[PDB]
Formats: C-alpha cells, structure tokens, sequence
C-alpha cells in the first residue's frame, strides 16, 4: 500500500514527540506508548449530503407538480 | 408558580378555604390572572436611587490593590508548639544518656540553640502575623469613616424622597385592593381593577408605543 | 475538538526539542528599561509631584470623586454641594475629560 | 403563576440544558408524619407549596418555636415551604422571561416559515 | 469540570477519541530526570500585595498613630 | 461630557481589549433586555386593557372598601 | 460512534456525569431469568421482501418463459 | 487558487470542527529517493503538488507503465500527485465558499459592530 | 446534557414494573381491521380493478409517466411526442392533480 499522504496531525501518549511528515520517507510504525496518527490513512476530502426521508420526498413533489 | 404569596392571598386561602368541588375551584385560580398582570406591572414603576448609597462602587480605582485577608495559623503554630514540646520530652526521656554520656555530648551542648531556634520561628510567624491582622483592622475602620463622610450628601437628594413617596402610594393602593364578591370570575376584582390601572397611569404614559421604558437602573425581574 | 486547542492573536515560537513542548520565544520582543532604570524614573515624577504637585489638590480630588458618580445629575449634585458649586464642563476640562 | 392545581412536569424541564432538578408536586406523604390531630382539607393539598405552609402552622401552633418545634416533622416541613416557594419563583420567572428554555414552547426549537424552504 | 458546567462521559483520561493523552511520568531514571511533578505550594500570592501595607504606614501618620 | 460624536477612539479601544468572549456577552445583554423589555410591555397592555365590565367606570364608580 | 462525528474524551461506559449506566448482567439465577442479551441473530430482514418476487412471475409470464 | 509558493499552515486549519488532516508542503525528502539521474531546479518546488506531478513524469520517462514502473518510489510520487491535486481542490473549493470554516477568517468568529453592545 | 434523551411528540405510557423500563400502552390506541379483514378488502379492490379497470390503460400510464418529469418543458415534451399531443392542462385533470 502506498505511503499515506503526509498528515501532520498525531497525538502524543507520553511525551510530544514532535512529529514531522516530511522528515522521514517512509511514516514509521504507531507504538501504543508514543503516539497515535490521524484517522483516514486513505482519505480525502469530499462533500456529501444526506438523503431526506421518502415521506418528506413525495410531499416535496406533490407540492412542486401541484404548483406548476 | 411565581407572586405565590399575592395569588394565594387574592384566592382568600388567608382567611377562608376554597370550594371543594373541582369546577368552582378552577375557576377562581383563572380570576386572579388579570390582577397578577396588574401587581407585576406596579412593581415595575419604582424610581431609581443612587446606587452609591449603600454600596461602594466595586469598579472604583481604589480597590484595585487586590489586597488578601491576613490570618493567624493558629492550627499551625499549636502543632509546631507540640513538636517542639515533643523533642523536649524526647530529651527528658532519655536525660541520663543525653547527660552523662559523652557520646552525646553535642546534642546536650546544642538542643537548646536548636530549641530556641525552633521557639524563635514559631513565634516570629505569629507574631508577625498578628501585627499585620491588626493593622489591617485598624484601617478598613478608619477608610470606612471616611468613606461615609464623604457620600453623606448623597442622602439629601430628592430621589430618595421620590422613591419613598411612590412605595407609600403601593402600600396605600394594595390595601384599598380588595376581594368584591364570590363568583369566582375576574369581575370579583372590577373595583381594584381600575385602582390599580390609576397607579400605573399615574407613573407612566399608557398612550406611548413603549409605556415601560427601560433605564440600566429599572425592574425587569 | 480537541481538548487542548487555544487560538492565539499574536505570534509565538515553539522550542524543537525533545521530550520537551514551550514557547522558547517571541518574534521581535524588545527588552525595555530594567526594574531599577524604571524605579528611577519613577522616583523622579513622584518626588516632583511631592514637592511642586500638592497645593490645590483638595479641590482636584473632590472633582475626581464626584466624576467617579453612575448618572450625571448625581454628578452636578455633588459638584454643587461638595466642591463649593463648580461647573459640569468647567471641572470636566481641569480633570482632562474634555475633547 | 401556575392557575391551576396541575402542571405537566414536561413543561418545566429543560430542553437544550441537562435537567438536574424536576418541579415536583406537594409530598401528601409528609402530611401523615405529623402526630398530633389536625384538620386539613384536600381542595387545598395540591396547589403547589401551600400544604407545606399549612403543615408549618398547624406545627407552629402545637408546637412553637423553641425546642419543641424543633423536631424532624416540623423542620422538614418548614424547610420544603421555603425551598419551595424559592424554586417556584425561580422557574416562574425563568418561565416569563425564558420560555424558549422549556420543553413544549414552540421557540425552543423554532419550526421554519414554508418561505424558507426555498420552494 | 463537571460542577463547572461539562457534562463527562466515561471516565479516565485515556482518550479513546481524536485527543492528546497524558500517560504517568515512566517511573524510570531518565524521565525522572528530565520531569517533575507540579508541587501545588509553589504556586503563590504575588509579593506584590504586600505593597498595600504601604497604605497602612501612612494612615497611622496621618492619624497621628 | 463630549457627546458620542466625539468617543470613536474611546468606542475602539472597548472593541480592542475587551476579551471576544466579554463583546459576546455584552452584545447578549442588549438582546436580552429587548425581550424583556417587550415582555414587561405585553403584560402592561393586558393589565391596562378595560374589560368589558368595566367600560365607562373610573375611580370615582369605586366603593369606598379596603382589603378587609 | 467517533467515524459518525462524536468525539470521545474519556473511555469506557461507566459515566461520571450525568448519565445513566448499565453495569451488566449480574451472573446470578435471578437476574438471569428477567434479562438475556440481545441475539443479533434475530434482528432480520422484513418477509415483505419477498414479496417483490410477485415482479417476477408476472413479468415471465409476459415475456412468454 | 493559492497564488504563490507558500501559505500559512492555520489559514487551512479549521475553527469551529476537529483538524484531523493539514494541508502539508511539498515533502522534498521523496525527490532524493530516485535512483536516476534527472534535472530539477529549486525554483519549481514549492508551488503546491507540482513536484510530485514532475517527479511522475522523470519516473515515466526513465521507466514506462509496465512492470519497471512498479516499485515504491514511482508509486507513491503517482499517488503523492493524485492525493494531492485532490485535497487542494476541495480545500479551493471549501475556502471560496466556505470560508468561515478556516482560522484567520473574519467570520468564523465575528466581532460585533459597536452599535450592538448597547452603550 | 443526558445521552438518552428523547422528545416524543405523541403521549406515550410507561409500564410501572421492577427492573423493566418500558412502553406498556399508548392512550386512546385503537385497533383497526385485522390482516384477515384488510386482505379480503383489498381483493375486492383489485377484483374490479382486474375485471373492469384495464381498458384504455396504456394512454394513462403513458401520462402518469410523463408528470414523472423534473421540468415542465420536459413533460410536454413527453406528451407530445409519446401521448399523441395531449395538453399539460388536460391531462393534469385525468390524472386528478387539478384542484
Ligand atoms: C489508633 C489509635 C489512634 C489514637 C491516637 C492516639 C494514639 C496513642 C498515642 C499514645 C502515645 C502518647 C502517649 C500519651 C500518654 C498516654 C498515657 C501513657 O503514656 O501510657 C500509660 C503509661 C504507661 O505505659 P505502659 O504502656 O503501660 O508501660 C510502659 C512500659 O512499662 C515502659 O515504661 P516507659 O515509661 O519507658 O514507657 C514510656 C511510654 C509512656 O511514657 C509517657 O509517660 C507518656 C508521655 C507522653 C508525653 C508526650 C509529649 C507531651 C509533652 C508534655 C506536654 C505537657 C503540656 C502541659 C501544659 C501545661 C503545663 C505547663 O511510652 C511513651 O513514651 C509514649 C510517647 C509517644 C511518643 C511521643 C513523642 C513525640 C515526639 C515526636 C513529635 C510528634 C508531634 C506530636 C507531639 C504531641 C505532643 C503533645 O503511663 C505512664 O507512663 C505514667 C507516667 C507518670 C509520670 C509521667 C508524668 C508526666 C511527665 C510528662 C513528661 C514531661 C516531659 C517534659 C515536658 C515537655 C513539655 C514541656
């Protein structure tokens, strides 16, 4: 699988660690007493929307064939 | 359930009981409800007064010492004082060895420098402590004074005979108030209805698109 | 969100050492008089102010709690009874309040 | 002012805020503690915090004030009329002046004009 | 926290969300080194209080005390 | 003393070192306050309504009676 | 719950605020006889689904199969 | 459209949600771990997601698409390049018209005209 | 705020029993046909509607899906070219979406 995307955010369990996703080539492994890396290795940013209810749909179109 | 003591009062709970049967009853719990409107709006007409009457006021560049209350740790200077008793019996217990034995000679040589340093501390802290409790008791009495000289005049102005003027008027209006029959409807209050609409006429424009107006020293609650 | 997010308006640096998270310094901090160079000025306007900034100070200190007042009218009442009748504007221009 | 006997206990409880405290109604429980005889009526005992008032008169004229009334019965009696009273005009005027804080007031979560839908 | 008005779900500081977590100083010599425990009798009045006794001082002159 | 044609300066420093959290607040009281305000006015104009056995009558119609 | 946009401080179920609690099953007869766990097993998709299979017997008697 | 070299990490940052993912630099560490010999000039490195664009094109042309290609450090300068182009578009996106979502905005916390506080 | 709050819009009752936390009944419920009586009530609706509802049914299927349509132009378009140029107003009657 290919290097995540370098992603600055962490979170430390011990001590700040500091970690920089351009210092290393390769992101070294999690250990459980040092760190812990953002979610969404493979991830990007998309917009999305939720689905109204089908009730709540076929009011909508009645009222829209009803206007015109 | 707020203006308990008025409702309860104007139902006659007082000085009679209320029908027993559930129809009469509910019905007068609903005939006060325009008095209540007519009570709350009377005590939302008071004139303001100085508020540096009875109160300094706390944004005031003097109090901006941050000053701390001094205390005597008694509780702490009473345990040091049983340590130091408990070395002392420590020594008594065992005098024949801290004594006779030269052994030990620099604790029988040293205990008292020791021991009077320790007496030394635990009495520099109280009585340091108790100078300054004292010397600041000494001048919040003395500011205060000054202080009540310097705002007395603050009582001559006519806003406190205003204020109390219009108190006299509740008190004279709400005792002319009073129970006219027994139907239990909003119409057993018709009299005190138009005594308590010339109060608030009196102190406000009814005909004014605002006739309570607000002012950062009115009544809101 | 997490918990430990401040949001800061003016610039800071943070140290790169390990094990170790501060604010190491500030961009262009500018290091003013010493605590003795400032208690020197200052011992010199307040010895002036002992010596040539005393007489006429009752009066100025009168106007100074009376302008300390919450409404207005409060204030002329006391202009008028404590400080021997002064003016709302006279008295507002002594004490400096005046554009 | 409550006008009635009753009142929902949903509607003085909180809608957008953690309900800690509920309104509820006069303890008839606490009546039956009393030992000595009384007459009381039951068209008064549901009108909120006024039994607890006339448990604190019937106590304070057996009993008076001084080491006689002071006794877990009466105390308590005393104690909830007081509180009572406080709470009520706490959440009266918080109903007043807040009334989009409780549950059931149509501002608490306010429902959309149909010319905001954009259809 | 909580009487300071935030609600608290679970327990522990070990965060299972999106936080930085705090684990016990390692209760070995190198951390012990470079860590020490916050002693709460450090935390002090400023001495800067004890200037207002100057006002004190001078209301006894005036006083004639 | 100026009038507040003449407190600009004085209006931005409130903006400038009053915290956010504080112009927030401040910005709220005045919200308030304006309900409350319409909520004291609405109770006046229930209290001053005449009803409608009462039309025509003023103090003068009133018995001369006290609460007891 | 946190991949659904709640972030989580603490861990664990036993809530230190304001919250109700389940502490579990108490593995005693007497509670063990009121409660059981919920059999995941159980939860099914509705029959009506196969009803949808009426589309199907129509629709292969119009094509002639 | 960032139209310069670099940008300030919190202006990509989010005020109001959790910052779960940074909008990074280019990582210039990865452009040491190809084998070949290639010509890359300083001057076209910091603009956004461009390096890796032009390190996908000097491991195409050494190699092709077939099987010399497939090893670690052309795949991931391909998928450097791709995820990239990706983020910085929704991040364009959501700072056009979302922009109140990002710390630095005026208006992920606005601060109140004058004539709101009521003085 | 309490993770397991819910604000019901209709009257619910809560059974009173030990250990269990439950809703026993709903106020006013009322139960209707059973599944036996609402099965032999809709065969009577799709007997006449076999019998007796299927002669002229593909003009009107042809209309009801050309009001299935996102835009206006879009269904007289349809009606045009599918349902032998029938009018939007006209059928907008047939199908019953006329007030
Ligand atoms: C879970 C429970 C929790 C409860 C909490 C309490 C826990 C229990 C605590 C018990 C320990 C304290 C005991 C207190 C008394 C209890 C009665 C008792 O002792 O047991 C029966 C005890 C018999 O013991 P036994 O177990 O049956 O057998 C003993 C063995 O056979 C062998 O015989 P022995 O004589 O060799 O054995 C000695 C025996 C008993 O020896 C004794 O005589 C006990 C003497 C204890 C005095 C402790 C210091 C007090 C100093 C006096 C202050 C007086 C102030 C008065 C002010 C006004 C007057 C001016 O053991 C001790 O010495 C116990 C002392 C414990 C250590 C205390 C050292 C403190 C130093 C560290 C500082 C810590 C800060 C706290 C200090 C608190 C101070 C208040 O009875 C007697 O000893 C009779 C004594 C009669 C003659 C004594 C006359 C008075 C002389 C006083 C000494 C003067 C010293 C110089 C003056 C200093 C100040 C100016």
């Amino acid at each position: 699988a290919p290097n995540p995307y370098p992603n600055g955010i962490h979170f430390d369990r011990v001590f700040p660690t500091h970690y920089d996703p351009l210092a290393e080539t390769n992101r070294t492994k999690a250990n459980l007493q040092l760190i812990k890396y953002a979610p969404g290795n493979y991830s990007t940013l998309v917009v999305t929307s939720e689905k109204l209810p089908r009730p709540c749909i076929r009011t909508i179109q009645n009222y829209r064939r009803c206007q015109m | 359930m707020d203006n308990y003591f008025t409702a309860i009062t104007l139902l006659g709970l007082r000085d009679q009981n209320l029908p027993p049967f559930k129809d009469a009853r509910l019905q007068r719990y609903k005939s006060i409800k325009k008095m209540i409107d007519l009570i709350e709006t009377t005590t939302k007409l008071a004139p303001p007064m100085p508020v540096e009457l009875f109160m300094l006021n706390p944004t005031d560049p003097e109090w901006d010492d941050d000053m701390t209350y001094p205390t005597i740790t008694h509780a702490t200077a009473l345990y040091k004082s049983s340590a130091l008793a408990g070395n002392l019996f420590l020594y008594a217990y065992n005098y024949n060895n801290f004594t006779a034995n030269i052994r030990l000679r620099t604790m029988r040589y040293l205990f008292p420098v020791v021991s009077l340093a320790i007496f030394g501390n635990i009495y520099w802290d109280y009585r340091s402590q108790l100078v300054k409790v004292n010397l600041f008791d000494e001048y919040i009495q003395a500011r205060a004074q000054e202080l009540v000289k310097q705002n007395e005049y603050l009582l001559e102005h006519e806003d406190v005979k205003r204020y109390v003027w219009w108190y006299e008027d509740l008190k004279e209006t709400l005792a002319r108030v009073h129970r006219q029959a027994n139907n239990h409807k909003a119409c057993d209050f018709k009299d005190s209805e138009i005594i308590l609409q010339d109060f608030i006429r009196r102190y406000t424009n009814p005909k004014d698109n605002l006739p309570i107006k607000f002012h950062p020293q009115g009544q809101t609650f | 969100m997490q918990n430990t997010t401040n949001i800061v308006h003016v610039p800071v640096h943070m140290g790169h050492t390990h094990y170790f998270d501060y604010i190491d310094s500030f961009p262009k901090l500018k290091e003013g008089p010493t605590l003795e160079e400032n208690h020197i000025t200052n011992q010199k306007i307040l010895r002036e102010q002992l010596i040539s900034g005393q007489q006429g100070l009752e009066q100025n200190l009168c106007l100074r709690n009376c302008f300390k007042l919450s409404q207005k009218r409060y204030i002329e009442f006391c202009l008028d009874r404590k400080c021997g009748g002064a003016d709302f504007q006279r008295a507002a221009t002594i004490l400096g309040y005046t554009k | 002012t409550i006008f009635a006997e009753t009142w929902e206990a949903s509607e003085y409880q909180y809608r957008n805020k953690a309900n800690l405290k509920t309104l509820p109604v006069n303890h008839l429980g606490k009546l039956a503690e009393l030992k000595f005889d009384f007459v009381e009526y039951k068209a008064h005992q549901l009108i909120a915090c006024h039994l607890y008032e006339r448990m604190t008169i019937h106590c304070m004229n057996q009993y008076g004030l001084f080491k006689d009334f002071y006794r877990p019965e009466c105390l308590d009696a005393q104690y909830y009329f007081k509180t009572c009273v406080e709470l009520n005009a706490a959440y009266g005027i918080q109903k007043k002046f807040f009334p989009e804080h409780f549950v059931g007031s149509p501002y608490a979560r306010p429902v959309p004009q149909f010319q905001q839908l954009g259809l | 926290t909580l009487r300071a008005g935030k609600n608290i779900e679970g327990s522990g500081q070990v965060h299972f969300g999106y936080h930085d977590q705090k684990w016990g100083m390692p209760a070995i010599p190198m951390f012990q080194l470079m860590y020490y425990e916050l002693p709460g009798n450090s935390i002090v009045v400023n001495p800067c209080r004890n200037q207002n006794y100057r006002l004190y001082f001078e209301m006894r002159k005036k006083l004639g005390i | 003393v100026n009038g507040t044609e003449k407190c600009n300066s004085e209006a931005q420093d409130i903006l400038a070192i009053c915290p956010n959290w504080a112009l927030d607040h401040m910005k709220e009281k005045v919200r308030f306050y304006t309900k409350a305000l319409a909520i004291n006015n609405q109770t006046y104009i229930r209290a001053m309504q005449v009803e409608e056995y009462n039309q025509g009558r003023t103090v003068a119609d009133v018995a001369p009676k006290t609460w007891i």
